[PDB]
């Protein structure tokens, strides 16, 4: 109304992530006022738009460090508060006890020995929000409580998730004493793990495809003893199939563009577009990354972590054998009214056997046949082409998956010091998690279903923590919380994993059922979950998509593509080929398997089964520690220092699950006052 | 926990765990008892021997089969083989694992009820189920449509299935298998001067059959060839050092599967029974059933049986259909493989027979819940 | 634009107004399983519609929801309409006006329940019911002419002159293609061929469609058949069995002209057409003699037109000119004419809207249509 | 020159003379042949046993019916049966006696032509005629208006006749009769352990069905009482001394006529077939077709088949109509009793087919002389 009042103007547009934008009233004259929004754009209101303009609370005009104190507790209130603080280089903001971090794309001088000392021994709220303040109260809490702690950093690919973990080590090494080698050793394992576990997606050129757990070990007097790196949830389907505009793990491309010709001769390697595994997304070269100095960065980091040159050569041979096996081409035959195969002649088969150090006839009769061993006899059975292109792709993912464990163990052989407290277990730890976030792309597939399934467990972990803390805020004030409803997102979990005839098992069942396809699986899913409020069946019988109502919203997955990624068929002949190999390295990574040589009759777990096992391990590790949550937000799609995209940020706020915190606050007593406030009224 | 699969046939017991590739335990379904005088005091005394231990100490025992032609005739001795399978071969407690059993289609109704009652009262299984073997032979073959010929050791049944639907009126059940074949071989081996009589020598004759018997493409030309020359004769060494020679007896014994009148039966051969079962189904099913003849069972392991089956069915069928005989190399374990596949399915977990249901209804719940 | 659903007794012809040919043409059948499902895990449906029901023909019992033009099983009719709307046309029924076709003389409840179901189950913005024999003239591009529509449920004649129809000259017959299929089934059990099941009737229908013709002279053709085997054709059954038929190729397309074979006391199509023309004004008859339109798939028998001309030339005066118009696409004439009618600007004021249905009930159709 | 009436059906052959009150040569229609080996040299050995002598030596012969579902398949065994009937049973030379034969209403046209050729060339009868069994049943019942439900062991046909006028378009022919009724009891008898496979044991199953099978008024209430007590159980003794026991197959076997889905058939029951046949006639004829239901054939001899039929037709018919089922106590021979009446008429002697007419026309004169 008045020519100097802030208002909540709502420019109604056809946008899915549109929220009211703050604006200041200026040049109030005639019948039509003028406003300038937070983006410095001018608009005319007209007398016929009076409901659009709504007064803005005085708390929302000056900004507040803790958003739970906002007068206007909504998505618009959160978005503007972040926006007006990002322009002031304030990239850290609280929502209760959750640190929202926004990628600055800029070197901000807020990480100094004077800042780490300024933030020592001070609780949340005493100091302005910072990444150290999360670590500050995380360190002090385990000493007073004798309990393990954990930090969960999550967001999209590129919102400083790995940087926030590096910077949470900068304080933590200094607060105890010398930075020590462990601070420098942990930072050398990042370029190694970001080669075997990162890849280029359609949203970022360096996307983490697993969950990294840096478990930091402490001792009495509070000093660093060691550290463990635990990898969880690796997308092993990427090794053999990539989507359009996406590429395989960085290691393959880096090795090829950074290896000498002589060496590349011994490995029978050439270019990188001559490999089906590497070239499938048509993204051999990615802008912003050069794969020649990236190779040198990995090699230098490997030397520091005590990788001998012999160990580097054996790793490259395994990687080369992965690329050669992907070039093998199968042709369907008919033995006698039975499906059969015949691997077409190619120089890759000769090289792959040489690099694997097995007899060429023993590898030929290990991808086209299967041996059934029973009491008293053994029988050989041919494999169909669809079955032949499932053992080759499972042996490739079996080498890469077991290799990735080998690098992790070799790194842990230099930074993890066994408990010197052999006498008694008196060690507390601080865990850090670099986990991915909810993703809703244009076309979703098997990998996105697993990624979103993992976040359902993580978002339930968040909700149960937010529920608890708000209950103790009520009882120090003696406020009885028995009229407030505390619902958990078990319905989504009880449809995907935690119930008979769930979504995952029906995907597993159709992978083994006779004459099973993606269309048959879709009918199976509909026939069981059509009367469920969280399942959206396709409208016609020609559509090949189904929808699941997650916490973030409804996401549609494409049926065409499943049952091929969800197959990891390691037969008993594969574990017997490795055991007979002259290569002592491939037998070292298969050490556990070759021990139980005759116990592989049990069918190999599928990738959905292996993913669920790791998720159970992760939820058990996190459930034993008090959690701290960090929310990472990227403000731009062009990596600009001072560009804040509103529609980009609103999507990440909804997908982070942080908006749940507001919902309970509205459900309870949203407005809290002190007795001094009673002066008014 | 993990479910057990027990394909207790007339001749062999194939047992294991659901979700595996092959049966862990494959042992004969025999119970042996001493028939002589034990003279040495202090020797370990055992009133009964079950499985391979009865085949090892076989010259001092009497061997008996508790199952004949698919029907369990001696329940006290069959209860010993189940105990042996559960505790000695699989080494597992039966009260913590669901058990899947198999049975032939046209089998008396009380056999299945007594299996249910024994499972729920003697072994105290939490759940169980009884399935048709020919249905599991399609699960093992990876098909949802086909006519299956399952010839084991007691019976030979054909079951036509189309798109997961079985036509129960076209199911046929012949009582002629590898034990009638063994008896016929015992009888016709007496023409060359070899007399095999005892229950311990019947197992020698069975091994002779399994190692030297095949199926002739043309019986009347193979007989003439055997009469003319000695190229068909083979030798076999008895467990004492004696060698026996057999000529046309190598293909005269499997021939009774195609000419059941050799043992005095009036029924038709396995080639004509399959055609009669196909021609009893709907006309729109026959083209897809001709090209999907799945052969299962250990009796279908003779060399040349698939070729002769294809020849005979091609002669019986119109000269426009594509007659295909599917005989996988592992067809001796296809019933067990299909049973494991069925027991590993998530949809099947709602189709067990729980002990609450058995305690409420009785042993008659199996007729209402199984097939 | 708009939906045109020519919904006959045997086939469903659906598409969009303004097109030249129907988009979806599938059998009007609903099949249900009749055997026992033994394989656990197989996706099981309780009903199949159309080409999916005619593909799994062996294990299903086929049932036509429409007999002789009247819809008898409204649940299966609703299933067929849902299949047509969602799976074949992939449209939203609540966003397209629908044009339906019906035989001239049918019970009023058949037309009322179509309106009530189309407005209360599919929520169409508007709907209409037209006469199948009028759309055939639209397809033929004519204004004057008598239409002999013959599907597989009914056979009716509607004389039309200069856009005006004479309701007193409308004659409806209940002898059509599904009676021909059953007569062929009955008379095929004279050579040893037994076809009893509902799935063995779709085979006899195909035998009829591929091997039956209309004899120009029935008594001169029955003699030729006995004289020589030159009129005798083979047909291989779905299981590889070859069956050979003789005079039954033209004895089945004879109950159209001699309905006494099936046991009905009625005149042939030629006599019915002659009576329908002679029940009009004396001046109009000359224009209907030369414009006898034929529509339907029972008018697709080789030789049917020639015999119609021969039979109507022997009953009409010798000074008149009899011309039988048989378009090469008479199997789709009703749908083509329906699309032409629904694409007209003048017709847009004749739709039965949802508001009028709410105001007046399902009885608005009897005062808005025909 | 007395006329001969031969009601040669699928299972039983009825013969005699035109004018008599009952058939004199009722014997089965099987032709057995030796199966085993003959060892005793000097014994009088026959290569074929026809009629009652094939049931005495039933343990060493393979029995085969030359007629199935009305159609004649073996035209040599048919000649043997006719020779036996004319010489060993009637003791009449076929040269000097006109003959009358019966046939199903909707049989293939080649069957009647072949019978005409055989009777006019092999036996050289002076006159011949082929009639429809329903008309002869009406003649025996002494009525001119009514629908007959004839059911033997081959076919089950309905023919509506009003005032001596038949409606060909309402004639229904269903190939479900005693044979499948026997072959289904022989299959559901395996649920209690009894296994009859031999063609000679099928003749024992037929005797069990003819002696212990009835039709239940309400199948559900009958099963609820057969599963709650043992008051419905009956015993029977086999030709070897063993005693069988049947508890619910007695009323489960005959129901496949009112519910053909038991044996895998898609057709409707006899009650629905009769209702549909009556509802395909003129609106005036239905009133006196409802009250003139004549049941013929040996399959209509089950205790309780005349009450369930009436109940079903009453339920399917309007409540103001009078439904009456006429089941004479001698309907097992009504076809022959009416054939004798037809052949003893003075107005029928001009309807015979003479040898001169056959010679001057051919085997195709039956299609115009008969029916
Ligand atoms: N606090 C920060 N200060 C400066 N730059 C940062 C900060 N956080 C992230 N970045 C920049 O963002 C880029 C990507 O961050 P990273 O953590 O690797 O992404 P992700 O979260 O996908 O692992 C890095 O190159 C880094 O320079
Ligand atoms: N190689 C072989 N050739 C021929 N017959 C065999 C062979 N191996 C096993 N058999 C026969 O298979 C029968 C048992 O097979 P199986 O199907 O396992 O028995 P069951 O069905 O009773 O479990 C034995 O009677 C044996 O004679
Ligand atoms: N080529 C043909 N010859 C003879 N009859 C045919 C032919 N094609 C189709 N028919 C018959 O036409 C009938 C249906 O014709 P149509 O009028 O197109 O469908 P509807 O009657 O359902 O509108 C079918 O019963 C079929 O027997
Ligand atoms: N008392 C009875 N109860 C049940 N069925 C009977 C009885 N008597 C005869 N039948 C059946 O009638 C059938 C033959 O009857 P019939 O009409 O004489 O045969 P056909 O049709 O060959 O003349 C036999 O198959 C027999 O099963
Ligand atoms: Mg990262
Ligand atoms: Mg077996
Ligand atoms: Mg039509
Ligand atoms: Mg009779």
């Amino acid at each position: 109304v008045l020519p100097g009042d802030y208002v909540w103007m709502d420019l109604k547009s056809g946008q899915e992530f549109d929220v009211p934008i703050g604006a200041v009233v200026k040049l109030c004259d005639s019948g039509q006022i003028q406003v300038v929004d937070d983006e410095d754009n001018e608009h005319w209101i007209s007398p016929q738009n009076a409901t659009h303009i709504k007064p803005m609370h005085p708390t929302s005009v000056h900004g507040v460090e803790d958003m739970i104190r906002l007068g206007d507790l909504n998505e618009a209130g959160i978005l503007r508060n972040l926006l007006i603080r990002y322009r002031d280089h304030l990239i850290y903001t609280y929502t209760g006890s959750i640190l929202v971090a926004v990628n600055p794309y800029q070197l901000l001088s807020i990480y100094s020995p004077e800042h780490i000392r300024q933030y020592t021994n001070k609780k949340i709220g005493e100091m302005p929000p910072h990444i150290f303040a999360i670590a500050d109260n995380c360190y002090f809490n385990m000493k007073r409580n004798n309990r393990d702690q954990c930090c969960i950093i999550s967001g999209e690919s590129g919102a400083g998730k790995t940087e926030s973990t590096k910077l949470i080590l900068q304080f933590l090494a200094a607060i105890s004493g010398q930075h020590s080698w462990i601070e420098q050793q942990v930072l050398e394992a990042t370029p190694i793990l970001e080669a075997f576990g990162n890849a280029k997606t359609i949203r970022n050129d360096n996307s983490s495809r697993f969950g990294k757990y840096i478990d930091i070990h402490f001792n009495k007097r509070g000093a660093i003893e060691g550290a463990k790196i635990e990898q969880y949830l690796l997308e092993k389907s990427r090794v053999c199939r990539q989507a359009p505009d996406e590429r395989n793990y960085h290691v393959f491309y880096c090795m090829l563009e950074g290896m000498n010709e002589e060496e590349k001769k011994k490995l029978g390697l050439g270019q990188a577009a001559d490999y089906n595994y590497l070239a499938m997304g048509n993204c051999i070269t990615c802008e912003g990354r050069v794969d020649s100095q990236e190779y040198a960065n990995i090699r230098s980091a490997m030397k520091v972590l005590m990788f001998t040159d012999t160990e580097n050569w054996e790793i490259s041979k395994l990687l080369a054998a992965i690329l050669h096996m992907g070039n093998l081409q199968y042709e369907a035959r008919t033995f006698e009214n039975l499906d059969a195969c015949e691997v077409l002649f190619s120089p890759s088969l000769a090289t792959a056997a040489s690099l694997l150090e097995v007899n060429p006839p023993d590898l030929m009769s290990c991808l086209t046949s299967r041996t059934l061993i029973t009491r008293g006899e053994t029988v050989s059975t041919p494999l169909s082409r669809e079955q032949a292109l499932d053992v080759r792709d499972a042996f490739v993912k079996g080498i890469y998956g077991r290799l990735f464990v080998w690098i992790v163990e070799k790194i842990n052989a230099a930074i993890y010091k066994p408990p010197p407290l052999e006498v008694k277990n008196s060690r507390r730890s601080i865990g850090l998690l670099d986990i991915f976030g909810f993703e809703n792309f244009t076309v979703n597939s098997f990998e996105q279903l697993c990624i979103n399934f993992a976040n359902e467990h993580l978002q339930q972990f968040f909700v149960r923590h937010v529920f608890k803390l708000e209950q103790e805020e009520y009882d120090l004030e003696s406020i009885d919380w028995l009229h407030i409803e505390f619902t958990d997102n078990q319905e989504a979990l009880d449809m995907i994993a935690n119930r008979p005839m769930n979504v995952i098992s029906l995907i597993d069942e159709e992978s083994k059922f006779p004459k099973g396809t993606d269309a048959t699986m879709l009918h199976k899913l509909n026939s069981q979950h059509k009367l469920n409020a969280n399942y959206v069946p396709p409208k016609n019988s020609h559509e090949t998509q189904f929808g699941i109502n997650h916490f973030a919203g409804v996401v549609y997955y494409e049926s065409q593509g499943f049952l091929e990624k969800n197959r990891d068929t390691l037969h008993g002949d594969i574990i017997q080929l490795v055991h007979s190999s002259r290569n002592k390295f491939i037998k070292q990574i298969f050490q556990a398997d070759v021990a139980m040589g005759a116990e592989t009759r049990k069918r190999s777990p599928t990738l959905s089964s292996q993913f669920k096992r790791s998720l159970e391990l992760l939820m058990r590790t996190l459930g034993a520690c008090q959690p701290f949550f960090v929310r990472c937000i990227k403000p731009n799609e062009f990596k600009k220092p001072m560009l804040f995209d509103r529609h980009l940020c609103v999507r990440q706020l909804r997908y982070s699950g942080m908006m749940e915190t507001i919902r309970i606050r509205h459900a309870g007593y949203p407005i809290r006052y002190s007795f001094v406030e009673f002066v008014e009224r | 926990t993990t479910a057990l699969v027990c394909d207790n046939g007339s001749g062999l017991v194939k047992a294991g765990f659901a979700g595996d590739d092959a049966p862990r335990a494959v042992f004969p379904s025999i119970v042996g008892r001493p028939r002589h005088q034990g003279v040495m005091v202090g020797m370990g005394q055992k009133d009964s021997y079950v499985g391979d231990e009865a085949q090892s100490k076989r010259g001092i025992l009497t061997l008996k089969y508790p199952i004949e032609h698919g029907i369990i005739t001696n329940w006290d001795d069959m209860e010993k083989i189940w105990h042996h399978t559960f505790y000695n071969e699989l080494r597992v407690a039966p009260e913590e694992h669901p058990t899947l059993l198999t049975e032939a289609p046209l089998n008396p109704k009380a056999n299945r009820e007594k299996m249910t009652q024994i499972m729920f009262e003697t072994f105290n299984v939490p759940a169980m189920y009884v399935a048709i073997q020919a249905v599991l032979s399609l699960y093992a073959s990876g098909r949802t449509t086909g006519i299956v010929l399952d010839s084991g050791d007691g019976v030979t049944h054909n079951v036509p299935i189309y798109e997961g639907y079985a036509l129960p009126h076209a199911i046929m059940r012949l009582d002629l298998a590898g034990r009638d074949l063994t008896d016929y071989l015992m009888k016709i081996l007496t023409e060359r001067g070899y007399s095999f009589v005892t229950t311990a020598e019947r197992e020698i004759v069975r091994d002779i059959k399994e190692k030297l018997c095949y199926v002739a493409l043309d019986f009347e030309n193979e007989m003439a060839t055997a009469a003319s020359s000695s190229s068909l004769e083979k030798s076999y060494e008895l467990p004492d050092g004696q060698v026996i020679t057999i000529g046309n007896e190598r293909f005269r014994c499997p021939e009774t599967l195609f000419q059941p009148s050799f043992i005095g039966m009036e029924s038709a051969g396995i080639h004509e029974t399959t055609y009669n079962s196909i021609m009893k189904c709907d006309i729109d099913i026959r083209k897809d059933l001709y090209a999907n003849n799945v052969m299962s069972g250990g009796t279908t392991m003779y060399p040349g049986i698939a070729d002769r089956m294809q020849k005979e069915i091609t002669a019986l069928a119109p000269s426009t259909m594509k007659i295909k005989i599917i005989a996988p190399p592992e067809r001796k374990y296809s019933v067990w493989i299909g049973g494991s596949i069925l027991a590993s399915l998530s949809t099947f977990q709602q189709m067990w027979i729980t002990k609450q249901e058995y305690d409420e209804a009785g042993p008659s719940i199996v007729h209402r819940k199984c097939f």
